[PDB]
């Protein structure tokens, strides 16, 4: 009752995701759309054998735009008001209009590689609590 | 990457307090509500219970007004008691249309709380340099010092012997009230000469140019940027620095959301979507945002050498004048016909130091100006072909033969840059020959950057130029000084000797009151003085946090910003609104205006007590007990329409407030102004602009020239859109501090390894006028030889390279510095963490 | 009053890992366990899902296990994660039984949380002087730059060149792992004679008499406060300063509690509730909470004059022997017996500066102190009967002649007290010829201030008497300073001519600093060193806040503290723990003994590049990677019983650990010492403990009588309860700053009517020293003409205003002090919220 009481959610496989491909997860509920994302590189919040795969809230904290993945430069991209965000360095808004970094998962792989959501490091945008 | 952890924030009820908030930071003023209720009370997830009658149990969808992010949540104190607060955009201001800043949007969390522990920083008492450190004292202790050292040293050596640095800004740290308090005391009381602004070394205006040619800076409003055919944004970067005019009202326009409106309000000719020249050294996230909204093929980059904004518009000017691409009954109806004679010196230097630049009609101004488009080439290192179609997006005619409607909007590359009166000068003749002031789609603009909030008694005796205040301080001169709410340690031009010499001068008089009796206040203002005619300066700080020069200061008087007071500004429109208190002070912190009567006060007793009673009487009229008394007695008596502007009025029009000047007062609504000079009758004494004959005369500031050839690399400078100016607020904010420990210098990926540097490399920038410190950032946008360092930065002052060299009116030449760079230490540890991606956005 | 309105807090789950945490703070060392869990997880009110086992559901009762104050809960970084974190005293410690006084209950409060917002004053980067003002810096820039000017100086002018200010002390701020690093850096790679410690102004021992006469000052147990008949308290305000030494022992002795355990360990002679004798000039809490739980009839409160504690203990004494009340026995087999010739000087002066009293046998030292209760009544102002009864309490065996059991404990009243040599001497007497030394409820000790964490090398180059510091600083010596974990600006003696001339020689060396370029490092290095050579100071500060002496300082390396790294110390009755790390350092702060190893890393590579490859080899052997690596080479190889102790071992021992010396290892247990000197064989060549001839003659320090008699008040200093040290955490707490924003003055109400003060006036103090402020305190209990400063505080320091005097081996004297008193200000506005009401509990 004093903190948010977070589920834990399985969102994947290990073996469900391919290098530099966002799959399009929800979490801590269906309309909280996030991704998940192996790197290929050692990065904060990584998890994995390569301590790689990070998962994030894929909705702009600024006004709610859909945010877009370039696999070029590993940005999330907002068209809405031109935010870049670094899911290399836990979300750190590269440039932008949101006061926060990009709010981001809480992830643990189990033995059979199934990744879970136990938390999230932000306010989700347009919820005035992560869990509703 | 800074996380705060906040998983849940408070809801705001149904019956919390609603207050009225203009932004405290930049010119756009974005319209927000404080919403505040009782700490133990708390608002329901279901629709009767939240102040938006919304079910918040449910996601809320993109662009909602039934959210708020963490850092718009705060506790603070409220008459007396800690409330919960709420600092949300409003969606229904006009200005910003719920959109807000990544400044403003943090508003609550840069307030002071107890609770919380944000921005414990704030000055909660007046400080005195005593038994050897900084002390805490009492108000009237603290006066009565300041009193007995200002008035014996004025008594004994003038008024001239005063040194005054001051905002002269609207917003939080400026306004009606603060600027009428600070202007009453200085100017009405007093006459003080030797005062500053608090972003100039003299009491000048930014713009002269446009003010003597009749146009007052700010003659249009934000509709005309979704109005205009082509924006010519001059040495701006809106979307970090103008962010929500830029995505509110200049996005539309390029993206063709503009083109319904223009067809409701201008049939009668043809209307495509927007497009716009940038003039701008650097290509920066403005010139990327516009591109990706509007396509590269509507968006002319100009990517002018630095300080050549001259050349370029002289040339556009010749090639619209030689094609008849002109209103030629706006010029024959409302500029000045008659001829003129050349000043002597011409056209090397103007008439005097005062008027640096020859006013006349378009025909002489045009042969003055005269430059060919190959000429402009080679200065400004432009191709042809650039230079000949931004003259056909400003003047070609649309097809019925019908006028081209262009925004012309200027900030600091401008003002900051080479030959301010004749590049401004230069501009304003573009809009003028075009008929492009005071219609819909049009106008010659500052986009500004603090609000406005202006209204003191004259400044008459200032002169004209006026006194090169930080020249005076370096150089010896003046006893004492009162510094309100700037930071020159930080932010002043030649910064570096201006440091070495304050801290040498004030260090004489602080050993003085170390080494003599404070209880025998008589004795310590003696060795005061005495230490002062030794070339000493006595040093008051009025300000909100522990400044870098208040290190240097004897008193720190503690002031109250916006919010914790009522305050009055106006924004890049003239948009008047009042932001209504809905805080408490910290500890006794007071509003300026407030510190200055009660200044005031105590300059009348201190003055009655030595036995000048007619000296002390000039300190009357400074009863006020509350900043409302302020605002009556000087926005209210002393500005043009001002008759008709209450806090009563102001509160009942809300965040879109009304425009000034104001017209009249029709139930229970102020009228205004939307537009400047609609009736063509200018800001002159017979009703006519005049153009400017301003030509070229190369780098006109002293040693720029020499600095340019002397040196390798262009030390350009300014903001980053996260930073708010010298990060006062925001050193003490994890979420700004987390991205920048170090103010970051823009430099090109090849310039870095030809110079051994990596990316958060420390490094050294160095040249005749100074050293200082930033983080490389490399910049792949950046052009070769070109760097750009945050300006004002406590972690590292770029203004410590910029030179003393100001135009004839004491402008400081800011942006045109050049220097060395090499490098200090590797990446600090703590910057490891740091993203050194682009700052554009990418599709 | 300052409410944080946390109405709830995170449960501790049933997984949290645990740490065992020592309290930063006090002597005492109170055990506490750190609770740490992932932020994102919490406990509930089940029992199954917390850590207590318990219904959380259900109100707790008094003294509960299973409850916490907001204090003791926060959010810190652990291993570059964000966990809550509970900080809470640990019940079946025995030192404290569950305990937390109002300083180690806010141990959480007071950590660095980026999240929380909680000291962010704390350092997280080097800085460097350079640009006109304090910049940020790499650790490689900021340690070269320390090491090539220490290393060009010591090369030219020789080690003495090189002034040394270090903590010696335990706890946060010292420990075995920090002295070892600061030690070995400064006493074995290099000879610094011009070394002070954190309290006191040469390489000194408080305490060179009890150590002289073979007992050393931390000789007893706590237990031995229960088991008592009688306490003796002198110069200790313990309910204060030894909190829960004093609550969780000596209370259960005063009120009954601990009789049944007399009994069964003491079985065969009379035992009652103990008695306490109290030698204070001042009335405190601890008298008023000894006279509410034992009855005023077991309290003597021994009201001496100020600085006459020798007096009293010579008559106790005469009266003591005279009356034959003594340990014959112990006397006999135990202390020296050979009779030794007083030195020619004597009473009035010591053989030398070295010896200032004369150890002698039991007798000698009898007719050398021999005082008549008449004499010792008019030099302390005590009754006879007073003196007389208190011969009795210490004396006069119980029913059946059964030799009375006597712990005599003393602190700064004594210490910092006149005539520190002989007057330690004095009390040591009373409690051998008591046999009150290795015996149960008998004791002759230091209460202490710190834990204590000492060892270090060899340190006999620095002499007896060692070096004034501060009397070379003042007078022009010294080229640099190395200043660890203390802050001189609020603490050192004769500290307003310190600042003063403090300022003055470091200014010469920041105008050089800002006038050289930095980039060539070489040029800056000479800049520097030609300052120092016109007799300038180069300053470094080692600390984790902005310091007041770092306000002065041109380099500022940032260190991690007690929690942030493991960390050994032991309490008051020889009690060693570790302090288990359960959170990051705050940015790129590191642990003191690695700060120590990375400065000879780097004096070692730049003695190399400088030629001397001999001077450099010998800042070899410091490759320490975690504070572990000082502990195993400093400890475990170094300390009386080292062998023993490692991590794992002092880990399984929990917040009960072990009493040095270490005897053993066995069953996972290290084997200690419950008492010292329990076989009568004392810390002397030839075993036996010397009696101290140590005759009274009067106020021994230089100009303290003059001072006396020239000013009106008493200016007694010393602690607050709710105040821990030079307020260095509590300035950034609102619970502290809002009980206390100035340091009060104690001052009798007539005395106030008398001089026109009411409370919260803020009054300056001042004398021959200097002058300080203070906010005046009305205080019914105290005694007229006497008031009493909050000691070491940044709004107002005391030390401003205590004389340069020191006793022969330069021991400050600083309650000794004497000055005038007036008004500088009606009580400012900030102090109207304060409670004025007595400290004094009333039933
Ligand atoms: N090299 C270089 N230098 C520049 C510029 C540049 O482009 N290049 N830009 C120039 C420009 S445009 C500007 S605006 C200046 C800015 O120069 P400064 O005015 O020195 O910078 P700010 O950070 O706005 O300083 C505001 C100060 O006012 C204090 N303050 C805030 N609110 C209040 C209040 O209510 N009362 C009081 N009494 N104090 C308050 C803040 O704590 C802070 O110390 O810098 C100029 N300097
Ligand atoms: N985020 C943010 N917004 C702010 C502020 C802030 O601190 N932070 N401060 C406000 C204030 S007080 C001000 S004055 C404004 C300043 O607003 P701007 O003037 O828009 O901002 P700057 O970054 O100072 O400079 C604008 C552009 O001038 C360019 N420039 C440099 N030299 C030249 C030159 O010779 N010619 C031309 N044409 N351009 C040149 C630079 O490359 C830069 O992109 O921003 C305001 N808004
Ligand atoms: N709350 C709290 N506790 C602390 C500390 C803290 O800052 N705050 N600091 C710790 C440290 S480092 C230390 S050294 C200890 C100090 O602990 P104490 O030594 O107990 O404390 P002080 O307040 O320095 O002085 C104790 C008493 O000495 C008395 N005194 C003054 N002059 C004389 C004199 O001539 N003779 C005698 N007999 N008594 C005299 C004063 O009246 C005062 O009551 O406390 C430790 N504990
Ligand atoms: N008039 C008068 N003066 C006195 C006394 C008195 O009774 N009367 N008492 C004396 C006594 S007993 C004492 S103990 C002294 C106290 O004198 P100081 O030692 O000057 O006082 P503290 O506040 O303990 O200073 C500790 C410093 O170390 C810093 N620090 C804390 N933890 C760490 C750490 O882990 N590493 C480092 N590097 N720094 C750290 C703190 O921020 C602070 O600056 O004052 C003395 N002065
Ligand atoms: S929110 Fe504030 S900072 Fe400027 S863009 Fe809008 S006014
Ligand atoms: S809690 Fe800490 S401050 Fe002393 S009394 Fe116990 S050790
Ligand atoms: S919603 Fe993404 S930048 Fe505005
Ligand atoms: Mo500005
Ligand atoms: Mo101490
Ligand atoms: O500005
Ligand atoms: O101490």
């Amino acid at each position: 009752a004093a903190g948010v009481e977070y589920p834990a959610n399985r969102l994947a496989n290990i073996s469900e995701l391919t290098l530099n491909e966002p799959l399009d997860v929800a979490y801590p509920d269906e309309d909280a759309a996030g991704v998940l994302l192996k790197l290929g590189t050692r990065v904060e919040g990584g998890v994995g054998p390569d301590g790689d795969i990070v998962g994030f809230s894929t909705i702009c904290p600024h006004k709610g735009f859909p945010l877009s993945y370039s696999a070029d430069n590993k940005t999330f991209n907002c068209p809405g008001h031109f935010s870049v965000f670094d899911p290399e360095k836990g979300g750190q808004q590269v440039w932008g209009q949101a006061t926060q970094n990009l709010p981001q998962y809480v992830l643990r792989v189990a033995d059979n590689g199934d990744i879970f959501a136990e938390g999230v490091d932000e306010l989700i945008y347009g919820r005035l609590s992560n869990v509703l | 990457a800074f996380k705060r952890h906040i998983d849940r924030l408070p809801i705001i009820p149904a019956d919390a307090k609603k207050h009225n908030v203009t932004c405290h930071f930049c010119i756009v003023g974005c319209g927000y509500h404080a919403y505040t209720w009782p700490i133990n009370k708390q608002g329901g997830t279901d629709p009767q219970n939240n102040i938006f009658g919304v079910d918040l149990s449910e996601q809320q969808q993109a662009e909602s007004d039934a959210w708020y992010s963490p850092s718009m949540y705060n506790v603070v104190k409220q008459d007396g008691r800690d409330v919960h607060v709420v600092i949300k955009p409003d969606h229904e201001c006009v200005v910003n249309s719920g959109l807000g800043s990544v400044r403003g949007a943090r508003m609550a969390e840069t307030s002071f709380s107890e609770a919380r522990n944000t921005q414990q920083q704030r000055l909660t008492d007046p400080l005195v340099w005593r038994y050897g450190q900084m002390q805490p004292t009492s108000w009237d202790d603290a006066l009565d010092l300041v009193a007995r050292v200002t008035a014996k040293i004025v008594k004994e050596k003038g008024e001239d012997a005063l040194i005054v640095s001051a905002f002269d800004h609207g917003g939080a740290g400026g306004g009606y009230e603060n600027t009428w308090g600070t202007g009453k005391l200085y100017f009405e009381a007093m006459k003080v000469k030797n005062i500053r602004i608090h972003n100039r070394p003299a009491y000048n205006s930014e713009v002269h140019g446009t003010r003597d040619m009749g146009v007052g800076e700010l003659n249009n409003c934000y509709e005309d940027a979704e109005l205009a055919d082509t924006i010519v944004a001059v040495g701006t970067n809106a979307l970090e620095t103008q962010t929500n005019y830029f995505l509110n009202h200049w996005i539309p326009n390029l993206r063709g959301e503009s083109l319904g409106k223009k067809k409701e309000l201008m049939p009668e000719e043809p209307h495509e979507a927007g497009r716009i020249i940038i003039v701008d050294p650097r290509r920066t996230v403005t010139v990327n945002a516009c591109e990706q909204t509007a396509g590269a093929d509507n968006v002319l980059h100009l990517a002018i050498n630095s300080g050549t904004d001259l050349a370029l518009f002289n040339a556009l000017f010749t090639y619209i004048a030689d094609k008849g691409w002109v209103d030629r009954d706006f010029i024959d109806k409302s500029t000045l016909r008659e001829g003129t004679a050349r000043p002597p010196l011409y056209p090397a230097r103007g008439v005097s130091e005062a008027n640096p630049g020859h006013l006349s009609s378009f025909e002489d101004a045009v042969e003055g100006c005269r430059m060919s488009i190959e000429e402009a080439a080679e200065i400004t290192g432009l191709d042809a072909a650039q230079i000949i179609k931004a003259a056909e997006w400003i003047g070609m005619p649309k097809e019925g033969g019908k006028r081209r409607r262009v925004m012309f909007g200027y900030e600091k590359g401008l003002i900051w840059g080479n030959d301010n009166y004749r590049t401004n000068g230069a501009l304003v003749n573009l809009a003028l020959a075009t008929g492009n002031i005071g219609r819909p789609g049009g106008g010659v603009v500052r986009l500004g950057g603090h609000q406005e909030g202006y209204v003191r008694p004259s400044d008459a005796h200032v002169g004209r130029p006026a006194a090169y205040v930080d020249q005076l301080l370096i150089g010896g001169q003046g006893g004492v000084h009162h510094i309100w709410g700037c930071d020159h340690y930080k932010t002043t031009l030649n910064a570096h000797e201006f440091k070495r010499v304050y801290k040498k001068r004030t260090d004489m008089v602080k050993d003085a009151m170390s080494a003599a009796p404070y209880g025998d206040r008589e004795a310590m203002v003696n060795a005061i003085v005495d230490a002062i005619n030794q070339g000493g300066l006595f040093a008051v700080n009025v300000d909100i946090i522990p400044t870098k020069i208040g290190e240097a200061c004897h008193v720190i008087l503690p002031a109250a910003t916006s919010g914790e007071m009522n305050l009055t500004s106006m924004n890049g429109e003239r948009r008047m609104r009042l932001t209504e208190r809905y805080m408490d002070p910290p500890g006794q912190s007071m509003p300026d205006c407030l510190i200055a009567a009660r200044l005031a006060n105590t300059m009348e007793r201190v003055l009655t007590e030595m036995g000048d009673v007619g000296y002390a009487a000039q300190f009357k009229g400074f009863d006020w007990q509350t900043e409302e008394d302020a605002f009556m007695d000087g926005y209210n008596k002393n500005a043009h329409g001002g008759e008709f502007v209450t806090y009563e009025r102001l509160s009942a029009m809300g965040t879109n407030g009304f425009q000034e000047p104001a017209t009249g007062f029709t139930d229970g609504k102020i009228e205004g102004t939307q537009r400047l000079y609609t009736d063509g009758v200018f800001s002159t004494d017979d009703g006519k602009a005049r153009f400017m004959d301003a030509p070229w005369r190369g780098l006109q500031a002293p040693g720029k020239q020499q600095q340019k050839d002397s040196h390798k690399y262009l030390i350009n400078n300014g903001r980053a859109n996260v930073v708010w100016q010298s990060a006062y607020l925001d050193q003490e904010n994890d979420f700004v501090m987390d991205r920048f420990p170090y103010p970051f210098i823009e430099m090109n990926p090849e310039d870095m390894a030809e110079a051994g540097l990596k990316e958060g490399d420390l490094v050294e920038i160095y040249n005749d006028a100074g050293a200082t410190q930033a983080m490389a950032y490399p910049t792949p946008t950046a052009r070769r030889g070109e760097t750009f360092m945050l300006f004002g930065f406590p972690t590292g002052v770029q203004g410590n390279v910029t030179s003393a060299g100001t135009n004839e009116l004491i402008i400081p030449n800011y942006k045109q510095t050049w220097g060395n760079i090499r490098k200090i230490s590797d990446a600090p540890r703590n910057v490891a963490h740091l993203s050194f991606k682009s700052k554009e956005y990418q599709s």
